[PDB]
């Protein structure tokens, strides 16, 4: 039973590696359109389009999920109901990972990486372009229950892992939001500290595309021309 | 304008050497139908040291001068190793049509790299022919740049069903080279490698072994930061990058702040003093002394 | 607009002279140099007429 | 091409999948009947009797 909630100006992330300060630069990249309905779930298989926006208060990427093609985890024969189990022991008051039934076996492996061992809100953006798997995130503390906070917050990149394989489906491992990225062009405002304070759409609203044409956040009273029909 | 006084060079300290033994003459080479791809990172790529392990008979590049390979550092170089016939070396070219160039591994029009191939006499030649190497001949549609095919279906010609239904006009697209030493030189096996890479799209990874020098500030000189060359003063930067920044641009879209690869610091860039020179005179007939005026 | 005109490749490899000079040999350098020069000259002519 | 009634239907030097889309000048046809062991002899680069 999926639920639909309107997005509120979220999903802006630094498009490139360059530092700009107090500039009104514009660029085109795979972004999240503003005010778009996003599925709300409270473990279905979700198709992976050109881009995904995950934000909730363990991920599985693959195609067949039967140890026939390599699958990103963060050749595995996934179970019918793959999950993770943390058991609260009675002998000692601690939470151990007694139950582990994520997959069956791993025969062939291409790349393996293990990092260091490891109320709020986590935002995640996944995109595979030119064989690179880039993850964007920001751990933003909030104290709300329902309704994504209004405002803006950039998403700094975490790391790039070069894999470059087919990704069509993904399954998560409890409320989470999933949105889909589309090719769009925004006008990314910058400040003295070189942070993206605000941004504006260029295809949503004729006023927005007027702002896009003028390259400013204030529109003087009068008539303007934007595009061609 | 004032001329630079000296020059400086800064390059990350890397001692690893890129392994080319498997890329060059080795025990096995892949097929054109399933072309192998290898990743090269965090090592040193030299070209003059490539003339002692295996013989070279084809040394050409498209987009990069083959005499500056030790001058500019690279980023994410790709090497594709496979074997094709000797009469197909011209087919591996940007925008040049060909049987392999259409129904097999192709090359994008904006390719920037080198294509290297050498003749194989008996390394990949058998008396009865080499049937291990397969080359596609039939395809429903042309491949997009850097695409692989693994399907073993029987090509469909006409209205007769194929793809497992063997019958009329059903042909297997994969044929065998059948390399034999008795054949002509134009049909001998050729081990071709393709070097594709990106420049200034990310932090530098594979660079030439030319060492860095001590950093000098307050004097505008020729600087080369990670393959970026220019001219300007070097001064400390009060503005602070994020941990994932290394370049800086302005409204003019020109580089002005570059992270030092060695000391991991930030240096601001500003061109040397520049302006215009004008002179005034009270009249040639009256006298000869003149005055000099500078503008900026 | 005159300043923004720099970043256009004009059909050449890149919009910066330094990259072209280092990457290519002198015999092949001119093929991009003249391509850049024609565009920049056209931009200057437009600016001066205006 | 899709007659499905010819024992042998082979085109050499051109793509047999695209021939009703090319304009030529003259067409010359020669027809004769040969034995079953002589079909392979009739081919480019082939010799025999
Ligand atoms: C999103 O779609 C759902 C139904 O698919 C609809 O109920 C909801 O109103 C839509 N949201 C927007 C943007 O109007
Ligand atoms: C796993 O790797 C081995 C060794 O390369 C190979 O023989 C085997 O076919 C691989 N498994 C699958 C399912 O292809
Ligand atoms: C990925 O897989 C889908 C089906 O699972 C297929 O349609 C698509 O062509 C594949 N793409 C690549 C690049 O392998
Ligand atoms: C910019 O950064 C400085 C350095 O911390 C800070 O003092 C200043 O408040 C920042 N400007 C803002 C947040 O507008």
């Amino acid at each position: 039973p999926p639920a639909y909630t309107n997005s509120f100006t979220r999903g802006v992330y630094y498009p490139d590696k360059v530092f700009r300060s107090s500039v009104l630069h514009s660029t085109q990249d795979l972004f999240l359109p503003f005010f778009s309905n996003v599925t709300w779930f409270h473990n279905p298989v979700l198709p992976f389009n050109d881009g995904v926006y995950f934000a909730s208060t363990g991920w599985i990427f693959g195609t067949t999920l039967d140890s026939k093609t390599q699958s990103l985890l963060i050749e595995f024969q996934f179970c019918n109901d793959p999950f993770l189990g943390v058991y609260y022991h009675k002998n000692n008051k601690s939470w151990m990972e007694s139950e582990f039934r994520v997959y069956s076996s791993a025969n062939n492996c291409t790349f393996e990486y293990v990092s260091q061992p490891f109320k709020n809100l986590r935002e995640f953006v996944f995109k595979n372009i030119d064989g690179y798997f880039k993850i964007y995130s920001k751990h933003t503390p909030i104290n709300l229950v329902r309704g994504l906070p209004q405002g803006f917050s950039a998403l700094e990149p975490l790391v790039d892992l070069p894999i470059g394989i087919n990704i069509t489906r993904f399954q998560t491992l409890a409320a989470y939001y999933v949105g889909y990225l589309q090719p769009r062009t925004f006008l990314l405002k910058y400040n003295e500290n070189g942070t993206i304070t605000d941004a504006v759409d260029c295809a949503l609203d004729p006023l927005s595309e007027t702002k896009c044409t003028l390259k400013s956040f204030t529109v003087e009273k009068g008539i303007y021309q934007t595009s061609n029909f | 304008r004032v001329q630079p006084t000296e020059s400086i060079v800064r390059f990350p300290n890397i001692t690893n050497l890129c392994p080319f033994g498997e890329v060059f003459n080795a025990t096995r080479f892949a097929s054109v139908y399933a072309w192998n791809r290898k990743r090269i990172s965090n090592c040193v790529a030299d070209y003059s040291v490539l003339y002692n392990s295996a013989s070279f008979s084809t040394f050409k590049c498209y987009g990069v001068s083959p005499t500056k390979l030790n001058d500019l550092c690279f980023t994410n170089v790709y090497a594709d190793s496979f074997v094709i016939r000797g009469d197909e070396v011209r087919q591996i070219a940007p925008g040049q049509t060909g049987n392999i160039a259409d129904y097999n591994y192709k090359l994008p029009d904006d390719f920037t790299g080198c294509v290297i191939a050498w003749n194989s006499n008996n390394l990949d030649s058998k008396v009865g022919g080499n049937y291990n190497y397969l080359y596609r001949l039939f395809r429903k549609s042309n491949l997009k740049p850097f695409e692989r095919d693994i399907s073993t279906e029987i090509y469909q010609a006409g209205s007769t069903p194929c793809n497992g239904v063997k019958g009329f006009n059903c042909y297997f697209p994969l044929q065998s080279y059948g390399f034999q030493p008795t054949y002509g030189v134009g049909y001998q096996p050729y081990r071709v490698v393709v070097l594709s890479f990106e420049l200034l799209h990310a932090p530098a990874t594979v660079c030439g072994p030319k060492k860095s020098t001590n950093l000098v500030k307050n004097k505008c000189v020729n600087f080369n930061f990670n393959g970026l060359t220019g001219t300007g003063v070097l001064t400390e930067s009060n503005k602070k990058f994020l941990p994932f920044q290394q370049f800086g641009r302005d409204i003019a879209d020109t580089t002005d702040a570059v992270r030092d690869p060695q000391t991991l610091e930030i240096l601001d860039i500003t061109p040397c003093s520049f302006g215009g020179v004008s002179v005034i005179t009270p009249g040639t007939n009256t006298s000869n002394q003149v005055a000099v005026l500078y503008q900026g | 607009t005159l300043v923004k005109q720099l970043s256009s490749n004009f059909g050449a490899i890149s919009s910066v002279l330094n990259d072209i000079l280092s990457r290519l040999d002198p015999p092949e350098a001119e093929v991009q140099i003249d391509r850049l020069i024609t565009g920049r000259l056209q931009s200057l002519q437009t600016y001066v007429t205006q």
